[PDB]
RNA sequence: CCCGCAGGUACGGACCAAUGGCACAAUACUUGUUCGAGCGAACAGUGGUAUGACGCUACGUCCGUUGGAUUAUGCCUGAACGCCUCUAAGGUCGUAUCCGUGCUGGACUGCAAUGAUAAAUAAGGGGCAAUUUGCAUUGUAUGGCUUCUAAACCAUUUAAAGUUUAUAAUUUACUUUAUAAACGACAAUGGAUGUGAUGCCAAUGUAAUUUGUAACAUAGUAAAUUGGGAGGAUCUUCGAUCACCUGAUGCCGCGCUAGUUACAUAUAAAAGCAUUAUUUAAUACAAUGACAAAGCCUAGAAUCAAUUGUAAACGACUUUUG
RNA sequence: CGGCUCUUCCUAUCAUUGUGAAGCAAAAUUCACCAAGCGUUGGAUUGUUCACCCAUGCAAGGGAACGUGAGCUGGGUUUA
RNA sequence: GGUACAAUGGUAUGCGUAGAAGUGUUUGGCGUAAGCCUGCAUGGAGCUGCCAUUGGUACAGAUCUUGGUGGAUAGUAGCAA
């Protein structure tokens, strides 16, 4: 977050602090291609796909070193990535429904005798 | 419409001494209260006035010196003197206190419901009978305006013209039984479910 | 209580993307004045502001097409009405809607203005530029331009009253006690054109205007009415400023005086002018290659376009 | 001296018409070089000198307040203390102080008034719903149904005050006064005066299915609809604010109490005789909810991007876009 | 350690406001009361800190965070 | 007195590719407690109870030692002779 400066762009996101990075921004366009590409071998039609899950995880880092003031050396380290997606057709979306179990005994309408079946219709 | 007795206990701040009903109220309201205070330009304070304007001049000079907007707020108005004294007598940083806290009303002079409703006394809290003849005594709204609250002459204007349709809804109802009086005695032969059995409470009722 | 035509740019206001509107405001609002208009809601508001209210105030905007900025967009305001009689105030305020109101009806000469509005903006500022410290000397590491202690250990905090680097100008100010010299008379020709003349005092009798040669640089045109205010009013180029009745009484025989202005200097502001009407820039000064040329270029040139033709 | 007048010091807050300072690295000249010579050429990190708008800027200019309680003190009225006394009650004058006004911020994000109210026109959004339904859950209501008091004590005054009613005088007003009674801080009143004279109930069925059917003396009551005036707004539980309410138009002309006295009819026994048990809700009253459920109405804006330059570290800000 | 810078606080009141008192005629002063709002300066010599000196000033009060060295300076003090 | 770790001598006609050690865990437990047993998941070849005798036998610290990692910080550090 800090201390990434406050841009124009980013009232539409709710946050004040945005920024424009066009590197890791590129690495992800030769994902989806890649991530559009597979859903043309499964058949796939690719204006209805969404992008299901995304997420990154930091690689194994590698190693460099500055050069300091009264001849020291620190680490200068490169932190890469790992990046999955995995994009799903939408379609009018029957989402779920789960099963039933009955749970029935025989004595359920005598001590409901007085109280519901013959019990009329009220307002 | 509800509340935990009643509606809300209404109290009518006028002739109660400021912490002995800041007390009673703030011990009944973490019991589960709902009280408001109306009138609250009208409690007292013992002790002469200039007695109780140099205690809250001191009170006014409490400011912290890194920002004074950190620093204690001196609310002025009257019912916000009030709440000072409640809100000393509370827990205020727990939950509980602060719930307590919250089924608070305070008012500079009684408006909206709080005019047509029930307004009871507090009897310890009244000044009459805890302070002598010859002690002196200020109010709260005399206290306020000498220290920075502007509505002293706004409440009182509002007051007189609350006090005004009181004027009205008396003389209404004190003509509206004018009939209820006539009533019962056009009732009087009524079976004889009167002229008997409410002789159980009965030489008056 | 609104009114039932408001004027395209002083509704404006209520738009901030007006361009791509369907300019739908006031669509609705208007209607109930060609509705029942009484119990549509109105007549009741009058009586409603009537019976209950102690200060009735006016919406009023200004005009800000005729001026010739950028801006289109009017500015409106609440302007208190102050006098007796409250009834008095709606049947002020219930004539005056779209009609419009000049100076001359609410402000005189020889008045002391009160003048409100938000000074000239200048940046994130250092503290010697804007709280007026002593500059360090010379030979301080770490910067002369600071203040050398902004506090003692105990309170072990900085305090408010430290003075401290941070925004200076466009702050909002009421500058007390500034006196009409002129109010101004300006649009235009009663019969001939008279949008002259508000320079032309008693002792002068030149028409010029209060117009300088060239405009006034950079906020610059003016052909309205004014306010001539002693010396200085904030606030920057163009900048709306708010005239206010004094709330004050006047004792101080400086503040009560009558005035009589001899002459007013319409010289060029664009640099160091020297001649007051551009008349003056041509009896001083003679014709240029310009006007010499110009007017024998077309008294000429008229017996010339026939000399290919003959 | 008081008071009036005219200025200045210091500080504050602005401003740029004038004057002073900074340089359009605008333009003139000029040194060295370089372009064959000749130019409103170049280079010397601004070659140097001079004048120098805009803008910034002081060494310039303009502007800089008002009421209240009242401290110190001086008194008034006046005792205990037969007189006297600023004090004991009670009055009073009153500070560069204090607290406010004016001025500057504004709970980040408090509150009030107000404007418009969508991707429409095939189809669907959005209200107005509270009537619209079964449905399902909510809260109060717990086996009717272990409730309301949103009707009340006046405003200011007060520990011999402080109270009522009555009557004869009187009000702009239970206006103010004169006689006579009443408990002269009883138990009273601390709850019910149930303070528009309350209800767990009318229904002669009072409740986990229940409903009620006639005669004799009382009683006269709540009832739904469309065009005028007087009234109601204190940081909000529905403001094209509006509930007794001018004279009009027609009905269900429906449901009705209380009392004596008579008759039909119907529900009701939870299994236990240590009937306490999940200690509950079919009840009624208010409230949301989603799936197929009927109509009434509606037809926007904001932000980004670009733009401005009254602004600016970046945001933000003032602006403009057929 | 001082000085420079900058802020706030005290009152043990120098001055000013409002006063009471004088062996208070006026002027000038002295004593005391309420009182901390505004003010309390420019230099020569010394690293000083007080005191002294020139001068202006209606009038030239006393102190607090040993205030203040990632604020500076580095003269005092204090390593080689 | 009790409990963890590793061994050696005996012992359990002990356990184990039909899943040992280890690890993971809202599986269920037992113990005042150190700790223990158990299910499931991963794992793939060894291991445990008892009696004795032991030992390089139990860690939070030592500006401990070796290794790995977090903020600070994706940066007002900075990458301007």
């Amino acid at each position: 977050n800090g201390g990434v400066g406050r841009c124009a762009q980013a009232k539409q996101w709710k946050t004040t602090q945005g920024r424009w990075p066009k590197k890791s921004a590129e690495f992800l366009l030769q994902l989806l291609r890649n991530a559009e590409a597979n859903a043309d071998c499964k058949g796939l039609d690719a204006d209805r796909l969404v992008v299901h899950h995304i997420q990154v995880n930091r690689a194994q880092c590698l190693r460099r070193r500055t050069y300091r003031a009264h001849g020291r050396i620190n680490p200068y380290m490169s932190s890469p990535c790992h990046v999955e997606v995995i994009l799903t057709e939408k379609e009018e979306l029957v989402s779920k429904a789960t099963d039933d179990e009955p749970a029935k005994k025989k004595l359920s309408k005598k001590k409901l005798q007085r109280q519901k079946e013959k019990m009329l219709r009220s307002e | 419409m509800t509340g935990l007795t009643n509606r809300t206990v209404v109290i009518d701040g006028r002739g109660h001494l400021l912490g002995r009903l800041a007390s009673v109220v703030a011990k009944y309201l973490l019991q589960g209260g709902k009280v408001a205070v109306v009138r609250c330009e009208e409690l007292n304070l013992s002790g002469h006035f200039y007695r109780n304007k140099i205690k809250f001049l001191a009170y006014l000079r409490k400011r912290c010196n890194v920002n004074p907007a950190r620093g204690p707020f001196h609310f002025r108005a009257p019912s916000r003197i009030f709440y000072k004294a409640v809100r000393g007598m509370i827990p205020h940083k727990t939950k509980r206190g602060q719930a307590a806290l919250a089924r608070l009303r305070v008012f500079d002079g009684i408006p909206s419901p709080y005019d047509k409703r029930r307004r009871v006394v507090v009897p310890i809290a009244m000044r009459v009978l805890t302070l002598r003849s010859d002690r002196k005594y200020c109010q709260v709204g005399r206290l306020s305006h000498e220290v920075g609250w502007h509505y002293q002459d706004v409440i009182k204007s509002l007051e007189r013209k609350r006090k005004a349709k009181l004027r009205v809804t008396l003389k209404h109802n004190r003509e509206l039984k004018k009939l209820t009086v006539k009533a019962r005695e056009n009732i009087a032969k009524a079976a004889e479910p009167f002229n008997k059995i409410i002789k159980s409470y009965g030489y008056e009722v | 209580v609104w009114a039932q035509h408001l004027s395209e740019e002083c509704r404006r206001r209520f738009y901030k993307n007006w361009y791509k509107s369907k300019k739908k405001a006031f669509t609705k609002a208007s209607k109930k004045w060609t509705d029942d208009l009484g119990k549509k809601s109105i007549e009741n508001d009058f009586r409603k502001m009537l019976r209950y209210c102690k200060v009735i105030r006016v919406i009023a905007h200004s005009q800000i097409r005729l001026i010739k900025q950028r801006q289109k967009k009017a500015h409106v305001m609440e302007i208190q009405l102050n006098g007796g009689s409250i009834e008095d105030k709606v049947k002020w305020a219930r004539e005056h809607l779209e009609k419009p109101i000049q100076v001359s009806n609410v402000f005189g000469q020889d008045e002391m203005i009160d003048c409100v509005g938000v000074t000239k903006g200048k940046g994130f500022k250092g503290v010697t530029s804007r709280w007026h410290t002593k500059k360090l000397p010379r030979k301080t590491h770490k910067g002369l331009r600071k203040v050398a202690c902004i506090g003692a250990w105990h309170p072990s905090r900085v305090s408010t009253t430290v003075a401290r680097a941070g925004q200076k100008g466009y702050h909002h100010r009421t500058e007390i006690n500034k006196k009409i010299y002129r109010i101004g008379a300006g649009i235009h020709t009663k019969d001939g054109k008279v949008i002259k003349n508000n320079a032309s005092t008693e002792y002068d009798l030149t028409d010029k205007s209060i117009t300088p040669m060239g405009g006034f640089p950079h906020y610059g045109e003016v052909n309205n009415d004014f306010v001539m205010i002693k010396g200085c009013c904030i606030g920057s180029k163009k900048r709306i400023i708010t005239l206010r009745k004094s709330l004050l009484k006047h004792t101080k025989r400086s503040a009560l005086e009558q005035i009589k202005l001899k002459f007013i200097d319409t010289s060029s502001k664009m640099g160091h002018g020297r001649f007051q009407t551009p008349a003056d820039k041509l009896a001083f000064m003679g014709p240029l290659k310009k006007d010499r040329l110009k007017e024998e270029a077309a008294a000429t040139t008229a017996a010339a376009a026939a000399a290919t033709t003959t």
